[PDB]
């Protein structure tokens, strides 16, 4: 009873399927869980080699032969665009609650009623979040345990305390007035020349292409900036003419004709430097973004003005922010009104390459964040860090609740579901029992990690009770029970309420699966 | 066919750690079980080393010099026989040194066996001695067996038997103080009663039958008779069978068969004795003159075991039952009763002396309990040997490997040359006891031992081992964990004589 | 790592392979558990067909092909012969046990922890029976449900009524005054020609062998039982003699003088018969075990005598008990002493055969249960049923206490060691509750051959919770809750606590194995 061409798994052997497949996969990245674990190589096949431990570059970056588990690679991309972590402890909750629910199936229970029993724990367990959650004020130790537990699982335990520091105070010069928190505020710059741990704050903005020429101011403490977007170059004729040329003598008189469309707007910065405050103990910035010949170079440097070339359009609105002058598209209508102001403007010198730096800032409402490795893996891993760190601390502020680690509320919420009867069905007790089972994998997973027997640190964190409300955890150092508070390790509000809904949602589907068809493969 | 270069070698040590890693989980009160297929499809689920490696078959020749090594150990020591081939196995598995570093193996023997003139020094040292006068130390001391056992209901009455048996045999007047319990100390089972009858007999049991009933059934002064030669008619130097067809001559071979049994017994009678014992077997014509003699008829009994008659009764051996003079005579001897306790004949000539031997008497309610308690009280004997002919105990639980093992290390740091990496191996061989220990019990292994060694270092090197029921950390002066230094001593011995013996051969040749 | 013309495991997979092999076997006995469970057929090769349920049939008369399986059917040997029930549940236990401990050992538990918490679990469990056991008074309104539980297991629910009362009375009938009892007493006779249910009591004995003559009494209501061992057919020259003789007839001759020394004590049978009430309205019975004459046959037939030949060494020494008539080895020494008494002897005629009975007797100290069916296995099978009922009666009047069925105490045992924390070490709690679930197998196995949800049953009587003991069971017909002391299930305080020792030994025995090794195969 078939067609040609066609292939079905009628029985139950289409959940045996897809219940391996998260078995698998959770057994891939159960060894990258926190700073203790493992970390993965990623080969693009063409040479390039990357390491991290983040599940979501695990899963949208690498391939994955299977096709079901090519559906829970992109939950990790959901997951990581909400909340920006908790995607690899997603994966290992899918594959032990499939794992818990199999051996119920194996005993004759319908998928169904199991999938009943996780919607009841699930709403149980976002109400358990709801009572420990600490509404603890944000300040910097608070969030420096917040930062230190998000960069020490990127990191070889010696950049956490370098880059927390520097994550913490990137958000808090851009968290002022109760605004939403937007991180397009800073910006990520790497540079090469220099070692990994020497990575530090900006306080305004760094661009590639600098002051080239030798009668450069090295620092200039306060200038004018004036914002363009004129090329200061040999340019096309701009009037009701053209290039009419008899030999390579006459063609070298219309550059000389052509170059006179330059000639009296270069004069036309020297003016506009001479006019607003071209005293002494005064200064001049260009930061026209647009190429600029060496005479124009040449020429502003005797007059000593720093004059920046080839910039991005993004530099050049942020360089509104930070100096006041908005950009002129043609010099011909120059004006006071198109400056701005900053303080010190310096260039920093590498090895080879040489980088501009527009430090001390009026109003920026915006930061730069100067990353520095020796390598360019590191460069990548370092920057994956920051950005996890980053909105580790966002979520924090934009949601003033935090709850603790370790493990520690997985072991809470089990024993709460065990002492929680249904409403619906008495069946329903079974799947219960499959999810509270399921969240005690991120405790032994950790215990595994830090190379401690998977079943002592459970049963002993499991086993700590008192008459008053205490939390316990995993100590990744002893293996002995930790209280996540007294030790400053805090995790989101946000991430453990996207993970019950997560996990409950895609091991509920993947159970659900009655039959897989094959539609012409 | 054969082999030759450095095969044998490498071929020794896997044979040799192959028997091992079979008895590594067969260590401690938590040992593991083993399953053996037969080859009728049948499966025997034994816990114990030697019947395990018993059953097994084996191709390499060094496997079965490790086996056999190991039967000589039960024969002499009925306790640390496993210990042996796993240290054994565990000295010779470091194959660093003996192959891939090119070292000769005289240079490795060599030091192997300066390290074992070391550890035997060192377990001296961690020893202490015993009050063997106070019966309660030996209790505890024996309880090493008893636990985890069926006696343990009677555990006091396995010691008493045991303690007092051997210290009857203990002959320390010639010096060396030689113990027998093979000889000295024959055990005998008794169907009927239970396990609390079982008690020591304080004389020799023979287990002859009674074949009349006129015999004599209790007596309070026993004259016991002892002669090697046969109670039967004269033949020849050879072996000839008589063969006669005519009747007349019958009757004068009949005559010659009957006077000479007949003048033969009328001598052993002369004494008025109870009880004739004969080496050699008794005729039916020589046994109608111990029934109208009311004495009781005895045969088959060995030189040793009638040895032990004279001594206890003072009965004389005589070549022949003519020479019999008036000194073979069982005076002062208890009493001698054949009474059928529990359907079979018992000859119980015990007295009010200690002749330097006994027999035990196990009884029971079932040869299957009565099996069960006779293999229990045969190391319970062995062990009153071990500590009766050399009172010092060692700390026990892994505490004696470690201890000596922090001796080596230390004492390796002087030692200039390129025997130190072996001689230090040897030490990191002796950390595999409590390794397997601390395996049984599921606790981890590289967490405790790692700890168990910084004891060591900074506490008593004589106390701090392993617990094998709990798996955590326990002082022997606080747990009776103790055993014997002679089991020790051989056992650390026959480990590095067996390795080094394995190491020595680099040709299995073949040849007659 | 191993010699030539042999096979070593060495890593765990050869726990699996005993693992593997309790679960098949478990699989296998679970589906003939309960009434309502199906039967399984015993082909001897040779032709013989056998039906039946007991476990211990199923395991000791069924050879088992796995090595590792025929272990466990050795135990259940032992545990028949304790008890004499409770070894299919036993199977049962040890393959859930083991399939329990399988879950956690993968997680990297070593086995012994697991075997310490069964040795905990077991002291629990055993103290908790002590508390569910109803020491009750036994009657014969309580023996009834005891035989019911027994008999319903091991026969069609037809002849339940009829071995019920049978099996009861049976063993009333040997014992008074807290006397020792013995099934020995009772003895168990099949015969052929009758329907299944004509299965009925016998208060005497049943003989093999009957009368030969015709002038025999088919039914003697009075008469004093002669107890004989002497051959009273043709037997050699008593007297220092020989066959002096010269022909045939001589040699004929000299029998007659052979037969003198039987002939004569013939007529010291008659005189005796003669003097002990040989009058009207009396009789008298001999049943010498030896052959006897044909002629001599005719002399006792023609008295009224109801003799018997050729007996077995079975039927005298019951005859003698019940009857209290001595053995006479010699008639020379013939004296009314010897001679016993009883009521009815009659020979019930069957369609082929024959058999004697020695019907009311006042107090023989031995009975015999006729059993009537067509074929030869149903005869078989009802035997076995009826040594499981009288055993089973047997226990609970022993043993008084009885404890109830259905799954009632293993589903109350598994709630006590749930509720019940860790004492002899933390992670021994694992295996407790692999011990907890392993009892809840019972009601689960109950559900299926009764055809409901395996889930839904053990839920239901899960969930009855009360302030007062409460014990519920399956309910076969219904699958509801069922206070199985109510309806009158009851089962003995032996087979529960033999099981909990036989259940943890063989479970902790085969996980401490650790390698599967060949001695020569
Ligand atoms: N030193 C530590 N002690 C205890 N728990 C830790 C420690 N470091 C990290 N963790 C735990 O590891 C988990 C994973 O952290 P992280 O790597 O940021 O998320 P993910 O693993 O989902 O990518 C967190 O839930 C945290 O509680
Ligand atoms: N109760 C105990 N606690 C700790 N260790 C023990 C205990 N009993 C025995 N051992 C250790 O187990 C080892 C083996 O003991 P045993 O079984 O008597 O000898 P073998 O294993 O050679 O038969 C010994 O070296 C001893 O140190
Ligand atoms: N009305 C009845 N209702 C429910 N369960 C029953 C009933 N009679 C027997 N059982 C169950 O059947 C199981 C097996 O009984 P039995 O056949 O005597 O032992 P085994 O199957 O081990 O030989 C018992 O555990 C008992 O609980």
């Amino acid at each position: 009873t078939l067609n040609p061409k066609a292939e079905v798994a009628r029985a139950q052997a289409a959940l045996a399927v897809n219940i391996s497949a998260a078995r698998g996969l959770q057994d891939v990245l159960r060894t990258n869980l926190g700073p203790k674990g493992t970390m993965k190589m990623l080969v693009s096949g063409a040479g390039d080699i990357k390491l991290t431990k983040d599940g979501n570059v695990l899963l949208h970056e690498m391939q994955i032969q299977h096709p079901t588990a090519s559906l829970i690679a992109k939950v990790a991309t959901a997951q990581d665009d909400i909340t920006g972590d908790g995607t690899t402890s997603n994966v290992l909750i899918i594959g032990e609650l499939l794992k818990q629910a199999d051996l119920y199936i194996s005993e004759g229970l319908h998928p169904r009623i199991i999938t009943e029993g996780f919607e009841a724990a699930k709403e149980k367990a976002l109400q358990f979040l709801e009572e420990v959650k600490v509404s603890r004020e944000m300040d910097r130790e608070t969030l420096i345990d917040v930062a230190r537990t998000s960069l020490r699982t990127k990191v070889h335990a010696e950049l956490a305390d370098v880059l927390t520091e520097a994550v913490v105070d990137s958000i808090l010069a851009i968290k002022k007035q109760d605004e939403p928190i937007d991180l397009f505020m800073i910006e990520i710059m790497e540079m090469k020349h220099k070692s990994e741990t020497d990575t530090s704050l900006i306080r305004g903005l760094v661009l590639d292409h600098g002051a080239r020429h030798p009668d450069m101011k090295k620092r200039v403490e306060d200038a004018y900036i004036l914002t363009c977007n004129v090329s200061l170059e040999y340019e096309k004729t701009e009037v009701n003419s053209g290039f009419f040329y008899k030999s390579a003598e006459e063609r070298e008189k219309l550059v000389k004709a052509e170059r006179k469309f330059i000639e009296d707007r270069v004069k036309k910065i020297i003016e506009l430097k001479r006019k607003v405050c071209g005293d002494s103990d005064k200064g001049f910035v260009v930061i026209n973004q647009k190429g600029i010949d060496p005479f124009s170079l040449d020429a502003l440097s005797k007059e000593g003005i720093v004059a920046l070339r080839r910039a991005k359009r993004r530099n050049m609105e942020r360089l509104t922010l930070a100096c006041g002058g908005v950009a002129l598209n043609s010099f011909d209508d120059l004006s006071p009104d198109c400056l701005g102001h900053a303080g010190l403007v310096y260039e920093y010198t590498l090895g080879e390459e040489k980088f501009t730096f527009i430090e001390k800032c009026n109003n920026p409402r915006s930061v730069t964040l100067l990353i520095k490795g020796p390598n360019k893996h590191t460069l990548t891993q370092i920057k994956d860090a920051v950005r996890d760190g980053l909105r580790a601390v966002k979520n924090a502020i934009d949601d003033g609740c935090v709850v603790p680690g370790a493990g520690a509320v997985e072991v809470a919420m089990a024993e709460a579901l065990i002492k929680h009867k249904p409403s619906v069905k008495g069946r329903a007790q079974l799947g219960v029992q499959a999810f509270a089972d399921a969240l005690l994998i991120i405790p032994k997973v950790l215990a595994q990690n830090s190379g401690f027997d998977l079943q002592e640190t459970l049963v002993k964190i499991q086993a700590e009770h008192s008459e008053s409300g205490q939390l316990v955890g995993v100590d990744l150092n002893t293996g002995e029970p930790m209280v996540a508070a007294e030790v400053g390790v805090w995790d989101n509000y946000c991430v453990k309420k996207q993970l019950l809904h997560s996990c409950t949602v895609i091991a509920t589907n993947i159970l659900l699966v009655d039959e897989i068809m094959r539609a012409g493969m | 066919k054969r082999e030759s270069g450095r095969k044998v070698q490498s071929g020794n040590i896997n044979a040799a750690k192959t028997i091992a890693d079979i008895i590594r989980t067969c260590l401690g009160p938590k040992s593991m079980m083993k399953m053996l297929l037969d080859p009728m499809g049948g499966i025997v689920m034994t816990n114990d080393g030697n019947a395990i490696l018993r059953e097994i078959q084996v191709q390499h020749p060094a496997a079965k010099s490790m086996i056999e090594i190991s039967r000589t150990q039960d024969e002499e020591v009925g306790d640390g026989t496993t210990s042996v081939i796993i240290l054994a196995g565990e000295m010779l598995s470091v194959a660093e040194h003996f192959l891939e570093q090119q070292m000769h193996p005289t240079v490795v023997i060599s030091a192997y066996r300066k390290a074992l003139d070391d550890m035997i020094s060192t377990l001296k040292k961690i020893s202490i001695p015993v009050d063997i006068s106070d019966s309660d130390m030996m209790l505890n001391i024996i309880n090493s067996s008893i636990t985890t056992k069926a006696i343990s209901r009677w555990s006091s009455l396995a010691c008493n038997i045991a303690l007092d048996a051997v210290k009857m045999v203990q002959f320390e007047e010639n010096g060396r103080k030689e113990i027998d319990i093979k000889k000295y100390a024959r055990v005998e089972k008794i169907p009927g009663g239970i396990i609390e009858d079982s008690c020591v007999l304080r004389g020799v049991m023979i287990n002859k039958d009674v074949t009349h009933p006129r015999m004599r059934r209790y007596i309070k002064n026993p004259r016991i008779v002892l002669l090697d030669s046969s109670l039967e008619y004269k033949k020849g130097e050879s072996q000839t069978d008589i063969e006669i067809t005519r009747e007349e001559d019958f009757t004068r071979i009949l005559q010659m068969e009957e006077e000479y049994i007949q003048q033969l017994c009328e001598d052993i009678i002369q004494l008025k004795p109870d009880v004739v014992i004969t080496e050699k077997g008794i005729s039916d014509l020589a046994q109608h003159y111990l029934m109208r003699a009311n004495i009781t008829a005895i045969r088959r009994v060995r030189k040793t075991d009638n040895n032990r008659i004279a001594r206890a009764c003072g009965a004389r051996i005589v070549s022949r039952p003519e020479e019999l003079r008036e000194d073979d005579v069982g005076t002062g001897a208890g009493l001698l009763e054949i009474k059928k306790i529990g359907d079979e004949y018992f000859t119980f000539i015990t007295d009010c002396k200690d002749p330097k031997a006994c027999t035990i008497l196990l009884r029971g309610a079932s040869k299957e309990i009565l099996s069960e308690v006779e293999r229990n009280l045969q190391d319970a004997m062995q062990v009153c040997r071990n500590v009766l002919l050399d009172p010092q105990l060692v700390p026990g639980g892994g505490a004696s490997e470690m201890a000596v093992a922090h001796a080596l290390t230390e004492k390796s740091k002087a030692m200039t040359g390129v025997e130190q990496w072996p001689y230090r191996a040897v030490a990191q061989a002796l950390e595999v006891i409590p390794r397997t220990l601390i395996q049984n019990c599921g606790a981890s292994t590289i967490r405790l031992l790692t700890s168990l060694r910084a004891k060591h270092t900074q506490e008593n090197c004589e106390t701090w081992g392993v617990n094998g029921e709990t798996g955590t950390l326990v002082d022997m002066k606080e747990l009776g964990i103790w055993e014997p230094l002679a089991v020790k001593l051989q056992t650390y011995k026959t480990a590095v004589e067996t390795a080094v013996l394995l190491l020595r051969i680099d040709d299995i040749v073949s040849g007659h």
